[PDB]
Formats: C-alpha cells, structure tokens, sequence
C-alpha cells in the first residue's frame, strides 16, 4: 500500500536534486525528514542533505544491513541514529520519519516503536546553509534501488515537486516517475 | 453656552464639530476648552481672551498653521496645552512666555523645523514636554536654561544631527528623556553632564557609531540606557565606568564585534542586557563576554548568536564556545 508520487530507482543508479537558490540557502535548528521507500538493497543512501561550499554540515539517511538509519553533523561531530531493533529492506513499503532538535535526533519506522537519542552535554544547534538535497545516494558510492514516495524535507514535498518540473530540479540517471 | 457644543460642567467639549476658528462664550469663567478633530487653522491674538479661567486647552488635530504673537494672551492659570498632530511650522518668541503655570506642553506631531532660543522662557512649572514627530534639525544651546522642574522630555523622531555641548542646562530635574528615531551619529555622554537627575535615556534607532567620554564623571542616576538599532561597533573603554547604577542596559541590532573584558567589567550592577542581532566573532576574543555570561546573574531576553565565523552563525555563544574549545 504505496500510493502517492513515487519514483522508480533501476539499476544504473539514479538521482534527484534539488538546488536551492544562493542567497536563501536556509539554516535550520531543528529537522524535519519523512520519506516513503520500498527497497530490497543490503546497502543504500536514500537522501543527503548537503552545506554550501566551505561547510561540513551534513545530513544523510541510509541503509546499512538492511537497517535504516541517519547520520549527521551540526559542524563539529557526526551523530548517528539507527534502527537496530529490525529490518527494512523486505520490499514492502515503509514510513521512516527523522527528527532532529540540535544536538537530539529521533527516528521511527513505520507503526513501530518510536527511537529517540539524546547526546550529553550541549551541541552545536544549527545544520548550517543547506545548499542541496541530493536523493539517490549514485555520488556517495551506494546508489538506491527501489521505489520513493512522499518525500518530505522541512516543508517542501520535494518529490511532488519534481513531478511538477521545477527549475531548479535536476533530474539524472535511470529514473522514471511512475 | 455656546452652539454646536455640550458643556458637563465649567468643562467645555466641543469635539469632532466643523470649527474654523475659536467660538465666542456666553460664559467667560470657563475651566477648560477641548477643540479636537475640528478644521481651526489660525490663531488669533487674544482668541482665549474671553476663557481667562483655563486650566486645560485641547487644540490637538487642527489644520493650525499660524500662531499669531499673544495667541495665549491672559491664560495665566492655564497648565496644560495640547497642540499636537497640526501644520505648526513658526512660534513666536512671545508666545509661551506669559503661559506661566504651564505643567503639560505638547508640540509633537507639527511641521517645526526650528526653535527660538526663548521660546520656552520662564515656564519654571514645566513638567512635561512633547516634541515628537517634528523636523528639527538643531536645538538651541540655552532652549531648557528655564526649565527648572522639567522631569519628562521627549525629541523623538526628528532630524537632530548632533547633540550641542551644554545644551541641556536647567534640566537639573529631568528624569526621562527621549531622543529615538533621529539622525545621531556619534555619542559624547560628556555631553549629557547636565543631567543630574536622569533615570533613563532611550537612544535607539539612530546611526551610532561611536560610543566616548571625554570628561571623567559620576552618572549616578542613570538606570536604563536603550541604544537598539544603530551601528555601533566601537565604545571606549571607560564610558560604562560613568554609570555605575546602570541596570537595563540594550545593545540589540547594533554591529558590535566583540567586548573588551576592561568594558564588562563595568557592566556588573546590571539586571537586564540585550545583545542580540550583532555581529559577533566567534574565537577567542569573546572569551571575556562568554566569561562574563557564566558569571553574570541577571536576565536577558534574546538568545545571543554568533555572527562569525561562517560555520559558528546562529548558534549561542556559549554553545559555540564549549563545541568549539574557543577557550581555556
Ligand atoms: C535536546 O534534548 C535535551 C535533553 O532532552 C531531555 O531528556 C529526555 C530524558 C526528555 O525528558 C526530554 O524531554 C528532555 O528535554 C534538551 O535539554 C533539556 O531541555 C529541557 C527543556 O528545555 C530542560 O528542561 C532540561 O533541563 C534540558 N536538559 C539538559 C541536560 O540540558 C534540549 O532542550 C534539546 N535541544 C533542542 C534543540 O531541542
Ligand atoms: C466675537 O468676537 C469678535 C472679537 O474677537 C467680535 O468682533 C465679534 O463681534 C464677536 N461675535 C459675537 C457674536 O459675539
Ligand atoms: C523676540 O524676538 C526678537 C527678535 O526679533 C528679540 O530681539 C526679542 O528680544 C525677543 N523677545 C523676547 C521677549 O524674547
Ligand atoms: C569612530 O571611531 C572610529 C575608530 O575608533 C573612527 O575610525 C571613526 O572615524 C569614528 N567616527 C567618527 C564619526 O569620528
Ligand atoms: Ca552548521
Ligand atoms: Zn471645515
């Protein structure tokens, strides 16, 4: 049970990007990231979001033996978050929806427990001038292959909106929108 | 009583009518007169001849664009005037001197561009005085020298370039003053001297850029200084050392880089800071600053964020600080 505007990611490797424009490169406290995704794959990168040039703030969601999961870097240090409890790589489709509060993270898989982690001490708060969001993980070395849907990233449905054509999209690779 | 106006007492309201000019009164003994949102454009000499026994007079929202000389003529018990959102342009030199009981004077929202040098002469009952919303570009040096018991000023929103050496002399009482929203470049507190009695001073929305004393002195009143929204990015090292009772002290929007812990050191009797919106350099330099908000036991509203470097921008200096190991 899928539907919503869904991407097919064949083998090849593919990839959707979004650019932001130069001057509006946002930078966030908090995160918001909810992704629709049936997959097979051992290993993948789902999404990356990456900082302007210059910077090391970087937010990626993967999959690692078969087990979702973020890792991510305010500027200092990466934090990492994963869903360890099962597997998601059955082919069936899953929900999984990362929060990030500054230093704190959270992630949930569709309908089960919810994961929340919490670094000591204080953090760095600021994911800091986003410039892309690159959905495919073909640049990391680990293309996805499977099916995306209802992609969601701090208010913009960015698969939705690669379905409507924007500009700023780029579209590469072997994929189709179903 | 007079057509087109309803008197509740020796009180006369005669509001929101279509008046171009004063109306003459049956009754003469009349307390106080309210002229508001009519269309009066003149004043004539000796008009409130015939009201001797005004204590209050409202002529706020009038077209007024001339005052003749001996406008107010006779009104020697009066002790408000009101004679605000008008055209007003020139005063006579005359014009307030006979008004001596005169406790509330309000002037603001008028078209002035200047002021005589007299025209506030001998209004020793003063308390309160108005000129907001005006155009003026320079205040007399001896415009308060009568103003002995003057305790609320208000210069906001004009065109004042600089502030003139002693100008303020016979403000000897005045508590609060406003000079927000004009045209300030630079701050001399050498400059404010005169005031003896000043509890707080709102200096915000200005083009500031320099903060200095030239005279050593003891400001021992002044408790809250708003300077929000200007440019500052430079303030010597001693002119926090003048104000030591200073307790509110706001910084916000300004283009401040750092702070010398010679300057902090000053700051301590401080309950309220504001530095917020600044343009801070996140390294070692702010190590005085982040010290001090260790050790600091007041209160401050806004978070305070690093501007610089990049990677440091929008996160709390303290956050900053320890994440970084900027310091120790
Ligand atoms: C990131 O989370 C920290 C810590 O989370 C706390 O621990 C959990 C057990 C749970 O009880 C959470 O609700 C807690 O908040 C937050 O730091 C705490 O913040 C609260 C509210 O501001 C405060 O009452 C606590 O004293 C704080 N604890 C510490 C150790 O500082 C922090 O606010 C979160 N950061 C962001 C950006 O949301
Ligand atoms: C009103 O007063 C003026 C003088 O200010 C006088 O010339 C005029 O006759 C007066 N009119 C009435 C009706 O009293
Ligand atoms: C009024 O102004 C004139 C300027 O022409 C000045 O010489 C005169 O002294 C002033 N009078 C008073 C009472 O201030
Ligand atoms: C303010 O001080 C700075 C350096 O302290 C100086 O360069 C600048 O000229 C000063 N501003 C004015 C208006 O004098
Ligand atoms: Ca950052
Ligand atoms: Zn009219």
């Amino acid at each position: 049970s899928h539907a919503g505007t869904t991407y097919i990611f064949s083998k090849g490797g593919g990839q959707i990007t979004y650019k932001w424009p130069p001057n509006d490169r946002p930078s966030t406290r908090a995160d918001r990231l909810a992704i629709g995704f049936s997959t097979v794959q051992k290993e993948a990168v789902l999404v990356r979001v990456d900082s302007s040039s210059g910077l090391g703030d970087y937010l990626e969601l993967h999959i690692h033996q078969g087990k979702i999961g973020v890792k991510f870097n305010v500027g200092t240090d990466d934090i990492a978050i994963e869903e360890s409890n099962a597997i998601i790589n059955d082919g069936k489709y899953h929900v999984v929806r990362f929060t990030r509060s500054g230093g704190n993270a959270t992630l949930q898989v569709d309908s089960w427990p919810v994961i929340e982690r919490y670094p000591a001490g204080r953090q760095l708060t600021i994911f800091n001038s986003q410039a892309t969001i690159i959905i495919g993980g073909k640049e990391q070395g680990q293309p996805f292959q499977g099916q995306l849907s209802g992609l969601y990233y701090n208010g913009l449905k960015v698969l939705n909106m690669a379905a409507e054509n924007d500009a700023n999209i780029a579209i590469v690779g072997n994929v189709r929108l179903v | 009583c007079p057509p087109k106006c309803r008197c509740e007492k020796l009180l006369f309201y005669c509001d929101s009518q279509g008046f171009h000019s004063v109306p003459n009164a049956t009754d003469k003994g009349s307390l106080g007169l309210s002229l508001r949102h009519n269309h009066i454009t003149e004043l004539e000499r000796d008009q409130f001849a015939s009201f001797s026994q005004l204590t209050w007079l409202h002529l706020d929202h009038n077209q007024i664009s001339t005052v003749k000389e001996d406008a107010f003529q006779g009104l020697y018990k009066l002790k408000e005037l009101i004679l605000s959102s008008n055209k007003i342009f020139y005063l006579p030199n005359t014009t307030f001197t006979q008004l001596i009981n005169l406790q509330n004077l309000d002037l603001s929202f008028n078209q002035l561009s200047s002021l005589h040098p007299e025209l506030f002469y001998g209004l020793r009952k003063l308390q309160t005085l108005h000129l907001r919303s005006n155009s003026l570009r320079t205040i007399p040096v001896r415009l308060f020298w009568d103003c002995r018991s003057l305790e609320f000023l208000d210069l906001s929103t004009n065109r004042l370039r600089s502030l003139a050496r002693n100008g303020f002399a016979g403000l000897i009482k005045l508590r609060e003053l406003h000079l927000e929203h004009n045209q300030l470049t630079k701050i001399n507190f050498a400059h404010f001297l005169r005031l003896s009695s000043l509890h707080t001073l709102f200096l915000q929305w200005n083009k500031i850029s320099n903060l200095t004393c030239g005279m050593e002195w003891t400001w021992g009143t002044l408790e809250k200084l708003d300077l929000t929204g200007n440019e500052i990015k430079a303030i010597d090292l001693t002119v926090f050392e003048t104000m030591p009772n200073l307790k509110i002290l706001l910084m916000d929007n300004n283009k401040l880089n750092s702070l010398d812990s010679k300057i902090l050191n000053s700051l301590r009797s401080l309950t309220t800071v504001g530095l917020s919106g600044n343009l801070w350099e996140c390294s070692a330099r702010i190590c005085a600053l982040a010290s001090w908000l260790g050790s600091f036991q007041g209160r401050w509203e806004h978070s305070i964020l690093c501007h610089s470097p990049d990677h440091t921008q929008g996160e709390d200096i303290l956050d900053a600080v320890a994440g970084f190991q900027l310091c120790w």
